[PDB]
């Protein structure tokens, strides 16, 4: 497939050649020109808060170990010996002042150093450039907020400017709430499904909401259960959908702070989200102090999402076309008390986690869309994404992005895959810029 | 009998759980609790969720299934959560699971699901200081197909505690699952183990 | 104890067979029902098709297994054939299916194949109305080795009718098997469940 | 590979690459150029007699809906939502007047309509063009007597015509006898070989039944028991082999009505056979009553087999090139007791199904010769079907088709595989006429 | 019992180890086995290798694992090794590999291992001239799970001696297994079975 | 990929693309660049020592016969039926005059012709022309002192050509011992790794020893006990490394007859070997008569490899990219009581078997290595063999070939890649051995 040319994303967003999900061809051209380019989610400063803490983390099908080095910061190498290329570390976590090979015993430093080899003298002599024979490093990490991505590409963005018009929806629970805290480890599951699937879903999808969930509304009794079987529409101005130059894209709910949480949990959150909202409207205004108490689904291009609220925190780990690891953490307001955090961590994984009765509904949505992405009748089929299209407005006097003032539509899709397929045709940062130089008037076309 | 500094594997938790069954063998003991597992996992198998939590799941359970982090076995640092919980249910959430299970609007359950389970290594022992609190241990395969061709497989270790509830039922008042699956290759653990 | 209307997935055969269990505990019956099963394991692991016939199987045999069609769990005006029968055999049908895997040009048979039976789960309990007559229930992972790399992996509940035949032995005069998965990964269903 | 002039079968149909069963971008190709283009078996009359009644099929290796419309009709769609793509029907069969999706929840109709879509009036607006919206459907849907095919191709030759020479001998027992019903559900279970394995050894293989059946023959006691281990060559004029144009082939054995049946049902077979053959004597002459009552082992190009009067009925789906999801019917005659079809149904599936005895013979034959095309030393190998070459005639006085007038021979396999390479080399139907133009002359060469 | 003549596709080795269950059966018998080998199981599955070989091993044992080469059922006259040794350990042999298991620079054991055993179709017999010798014969399955995403699953008949030794302790003093899979799947055979 | 053109491994064999292990189109690339045109075990003299004995082996992918014949000498066939392609044999060892084919009973003899077809007269009549017809034959198959290798490529070099300068190494104990007999059957097992991460480990990988097997050193008490977690480094001269034209290499352990045997074998072994050293230091000279009884870890180009003394002979078979089939058998010296060859054929299985504690040491290293392959920012990485580049020597006084005098280095990875670069790079032998015409001043460089 000549990548240059071939619509896999029709103008504006529209619609998606079902073969995205299916191709591995293109999944290999993905790893390329999506994971290889972009900002991917490692860690959180709460996992890694001391020298020497590290963890493991999937950057696209690569391995690395992310770890914090003794004056704060964080570098993260892909876990592979400079050596005959063995794996270097095989736990998920720990601590440690460097990494000692099992293949030949080379010891990497925590900075990826490569700091002794065996009878170094005796064999090698002063032949061995060990300068030269680090581990293989990962060219940018950035936070937000404690948040750590990482990136390939020396020549992607500021994580800050990835983020564009979405970071703005974000700050109000990532920056001005006190904090978050990640809460791991992670449930980890394999899916049979595209990672673009997912990922889709959690960027722009509310439609789903009151029919594929129907039973877990029904069944959990949180404070959106009478969406169960579409029995109701969400009143005019519930929320809003958002999406940015860069693919990054969300839904909002507003006031839904106790998101999925069952009933449990709805009085405890709804008093302490609102009281914090009480305090930030003085600090940042009426409007963002709502969104801090809002119900954000987001997906931070290419994939990583998050229920905000709900504190569901994914990363779709691709496999190839039709397989991806699910990695799945709680986030939590730093300033909650510590039995509200344990409490809402467990809520977070009965309903998104391994055994999560919310994701379970997902699971044949997913699975089978990707999976018919495959199906010879199926390959040049269009995959629609056109609802609320011609209404969606840019440069919104309060709300930024390119925005679609009702909560259902399908706004975040649009501008995730003119992301994607931008990406995909362009061989480097600056050809995905001059394919990105009218994103918001291709998005906002027949408004 | 084990030393857990000359058997450097073995878990302080695992040698004070095996303490409890090579002292007091009861054999009569171990023929109740083997009944009391072989009719769970036959109303379980055949999905009568509502029976299963009426004649088997006491008020006050504790279920617990968790996944825990990999970490060096020389580790002696890094101290944060060892491991998170795919279940941690007490009996309102198992009810809200099971309500879940039998909402005819749970598509993934059409066509209807079929499930095994096999049931093997029963040891049975009463507490020491609770006399009225059996300690079960038990192992698990568990059979789930659905929709042709998906068919998942998952093997556990359970440690129980039953106790004589109302009617003079021995109902499971904790059960605590380590999975031995880091990554799960099953889809989800949407099962009752 | 099982009431269909509110246990929604349960099937009126499953909540009828269940009944049967849980009302009368019969310890010495369990046990019986244990050796029987576990001997006839290991004269099929074994390949002693004739021995298993001769001493475990009854000359009334129905030796039934049958897949089920995938049908919406609403479904209730389509009423056409629901199973097909993978196995429904009676004394005569098994007696040709033994001659078969003793046939010396069976090619499929060379080499050896190897046969590994896991009977877990065992339940017993007399008829209400022919004292004769022994119901027993158990599940069977059946695991099938040849050719060096071919392994398949059988999983089932089993649903008996055992009786006093000739010497006093007890033999088998009905099994069945509801198949778990409907497309079958194994090759094929050529074993003895 | 250049599908244009890769002599992947020789002329005459004599010999076939044997990389033909192993190669996965061949197999893609055959999507495209086989089963994209074919006939292919849905279901029958008696499995969807009603309105409303569905099952789902296979076509190569998409899935489609197949229902019985208010007027009487048959239509078939894929089973993949207009939306994003999610398979819409997970049953296997049932009655309904429309399916839903579970993911957002369209509603199409049974005549594949977009009906419903939820809150379509607060979404979309008037917006949304249902009308173009329905499922993507199958092109061609026609009935053999009661037998129903699709075809993806509009270009395709009418069923009838497609079936050519096979029909006349197919016609006593479809058409002649009252008619046939299939007896479902099918057994279904995934073999590791090649579509093409199955389906040649059905089209053409009377050689092989002696020795790979040697214990089948001998254990079972049926009316071809004699032929068992190769001890005895059926007599001059047991049968004849025909093949036909666009690829459907079959062996005849004279009056062999029970076929693989067990000795308990051979008297109630050959007493009701030979009743019905002497009514039809009278209607349709001497030579097709008894052809009635003759045992056909038939495919009908590509992949659907069958054994008259055995009552076999198979597709063998492909999955991939050494993969195939065998579906196993039983045929029975109309008027035929109902205590003799259930009788004869079970003993199809004792001998041919998932457990079927004379079924698991095969296994290692067709699994083998698949795998082995995908071997180095064994991908530019030929696999020979030369028997009976230079004996077969076309346009004779009584048969129709090229026919080889012996019981055992290859006929049957070089009409397959001639059709089968003027397939793949050809991009539409035209093209495949154009190289078929002289197909009988190709196929009696040196006669 | 068994024919070997007419029973084409039994062993003289398996009709031999049949005839020695079918005769006396001792139900206590069978009770004590289960509980000798649930005990070990759970030891090897906490991964007490010492606690193993100091409580379930014999001095004098032999724990041997064969692979046996694949032959045609009509084979005559090739008589050259039929099997291989994938274990055949005396005590010190064993320790060996224990050794190794706790040695702290295994690398292959960091992170911890899982494992889970299903100890099924228990078997027991005395011996009919050493009347110390206790036969038992059992299948298991062994799940073995590493390093998120590798599982291994192993099955196994067991043909056991065990005999009373010091502390008038029941001990192993023979373990018999032909392994069913002649290419192994599972990366290596590393197990106790 | 170019394979012409394509620098897999860079000059001298100093490095190599990790992409090696894990490329699939490689992997297609090799059967034919390496495999179809080089030397493979296939069996020994004692495995089928007389007239009718066969064994079944791969050769690459392929499976083939190898049958004893009446004259004495061995032929090796393709295990695949001329007629269907099934394959013909499916034991692994046994004792025929000839195969029959269970499909449709072809009966071909132990020299592989066609012998008998079931009804030739009736069905083929005198139109078979079974002379064509014979199994396909392996071109070239000679003996080593019979270990028996076999070779697709009639262009081959004979087999002691193409042992080169190992021969000389191994000739001690293959021939001056009074011969080694292979004691079957092999343990066989599947491991996820590339057949060269295993097959360059064996050549030329003392490195990883102490440390890889640390826990197996320490654990049986072996005469290499002292090297556990690199505790100490062999003496100087406790030995040396060779390699050779064609791909052959070995480390030389001086002295180390009892090898990775446990303490319960190291007496009676270091007797054994020292008496026949004493006796061969009259026949052969003191230095090869000291070779005899030194630990030689030999890899025989391309896949086959083995532990002299310890007595370990290995075939690593292809399977795909990341999937190899490890083969497991006992060498031992036919002159040894046979109590002791008993024990020591229990002692390689014991120790690199099925459940070798050893072996399993290895396992993990050449699964991610070769895992590692398939990984995007891995895939053009450089794997290291520079250890000791500058200080070989060819042409010695005393040990043939490219030699580094010293028990630890890379000399023999590097001879190792130069002679795979040279196959997968060249069309056929010709061009090899233009490729390989300053094969040594290649590898001596800077020395
Ligand atoms: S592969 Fe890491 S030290 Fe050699
Ligand atoms: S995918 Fe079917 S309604 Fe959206
Ligand atoms: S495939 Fe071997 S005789 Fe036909
Ligand atoms: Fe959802
Ligand atoms: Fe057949
Ligand atoms: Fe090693």
């Amino acid at each position: 497939m000549n990548y240059n040319n071939k619509i896999l994303v029709s103008e504006s967003g529209l619609s998606q050649k079902h073969l995205i999900h299916g191709d591995e061809e293109l999944f290999q051209h993905e790893l390329k020109t999506i994971f290889a380019r972009n900002w991917l989610f490692l860690t959180h400063d709460s996992l890694i808060p001391a020298p020497g803490d590290y963890v493991t983390a999937k950057m696209g099908i690569d391995e690395v170990i992310v770890s914090r080095q003794n004056d704060g910061s964080i570098r993260a190498f892909l876990n592979v010996c400079r050596h005959r290329g063995k794996t270097l570390v095989s736990v998920e976590a720990g601590n440690a002042k460097g990494f000692v090979c099992s293949y030949h015993g080379w010891g990497f430093g925590s900075n990826g150093e490569l700091q002794s080899v065996p009878f170094e003298k005796d064999l090698y002599g002063e032949s061995l450039n060990k300068k030269c024979l680090g581990l293989k490093e990962v060219a940018r990490v950035e936070s937000f907020h404690g948040f750590i991505y990482g990136c390939f590409d020396q020549e992607a963005p500021p994580l800050m400017d990835y983020l564009g018009d979405a970071a703005w929806y974000l700050e109000p629970m990532f920056k001005h709430s006190g904090g978050l805290e990640l809460v791991g480890p992670p449930g980890k599951v394999v899916i049979k499904a595209n990672w673009k699937a997912p990922a889709e879903n959690f960027v722009g999808d509310a439609y789903h909401v009151g029919w594929t969930h129907a039973s877990s509304l029904r069944s959990g009794e949180s404070i959106f259960s009478s969406l169960a079987g579409n029995a109701a529409l969400p009143p005019e101005g519930a929320g809003l959908q958002m999406t940015s130059k860069y693919g990054s894209g969300m839904g909002v709910l507003w006031d839904g702070y106790s998101g999925v949480h069952s009933a449990d949990l709805v009085p405890e959150l709804m008093a302490f989200g609102g009281a914090k909202q009480e305090r930030l409207n003085k600090e940042i205004g009426d409007v963002r102090a709502r969104i801090y108490r809002s119900h954000l689904n987001c997906t931070v291009f290419p994939n990583n999402s998050m229920l905000t609220c709900s504190g569901v925190f994914k990363v779709w780990n691709p496999i190839d076309a039709n397989t991806t690891e699910v990695w799945t953490y709680a986030i939590v307001e730093k300033d909650m008390p510590e039995d509200l955090k344990r409490r809402l961590a467990d809520s977070v994984q009965r309903t998104f986690g391994p055994a999560g009765f919310w994701e379970s509904d997902d699971n044949d949505n997913m699975e089978t869309a990707s999976q018919n992405g495959k199906k010879y009748q199926s390959r040049d089929s269009d995959l629609l994404s056109n609802l609320g299209f011609g209404e969606d407005v840019y440069g919104d006097a309060v709300y930024p992005g390119v925005v679609g003032k009702s909560a259902i539509g399908e706004t975040s899709y649009r501008g995730f895959y003119r992301a994607y397929q931008a990406h995909v045709s362009s061989s480097n940062w600056a050809e995905f810029e001059h394919a990105s130089s009218t994103w918001h008037t291709e998005l906002t076309k027949t408004t | 009998m084990i030393n857990i500094q000359e058997d450097k594997l073995v878990s302080a938790h695992d040698a004070e759980e095996i303490l409890r069954f090579f002292n007091c063998h009861d054999s009569a003991l171990q023929q109740e609790a083997t009944t009391l597992l072989t009719q769970e996992a036959h109303l379980l198998d055949i999905q009568a969720y509502r029976a299963w939590l009426e004649h088997c799941v006491g008020s006050e359970v504790q279920y617990q299934v968790i996944s825990r982090e990999l970490r060096a076995a020389s580790e002696r640092r890094y101290k944060l959560n060892e491991a998170m919980n795919v279940y941690n249910e007490n009996f309102q959430q198992l009810k809200v699971r099971v309500e879940h299970q039998l909402d005819p609007q749970n598509w993934g359950n059409s066509p209807k699901l079929r499930f095994t389970r096999f049931i093997t290594n029963v040891q049975a022992a009463m507490d020491v200081n609770d006399k009225e609190l059996l300690h079960i241990r038990s192992n698990v395969i568990l059979h789930r197909a659905r929709r042709g061709n998906q068919v998942d497989v998952f093997y556990a270790a359970r440690e129980d505690k039953w106790k004589r509830g109302e009617g003079g039922v021995r109902k499971l008042v904790q059960r605590f699952v380590d999975y031995p699956e880091r990554i799960l290759q099953t889809h989800n653990l949407m099962v009752f183990l």
